[PDB]
């Protein structure tokens, strides 16, 4: 969505990071 | 998160899978 879009251009060794599911 | 070309296989986002295979069809996990 427009807003959707709006939001998400908005929000900018040894640690690994998983992923969401 | 690691592509295991250094060690049935497939690749997800979250790293590579051995052992299991993939279903074009879906069902609640
Ligand atoms: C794994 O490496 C190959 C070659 O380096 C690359 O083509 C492939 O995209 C890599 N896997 C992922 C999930 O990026």
């Amino acid at each position: 969505s427009p807003i959707e879009d709006l939001l998400f251009n908005k929000v900018t060794n040894g640690l690994t990071v998983l992923p969401p599911l | 998160g690691v592509n295991c070309t250094e060690v049935n296989v497939f690749q997800t986002r979250a790293g590579c899978l051995i052992g299991a295979e993939y279903v074009n069809n879906s069902y609640e996990c």
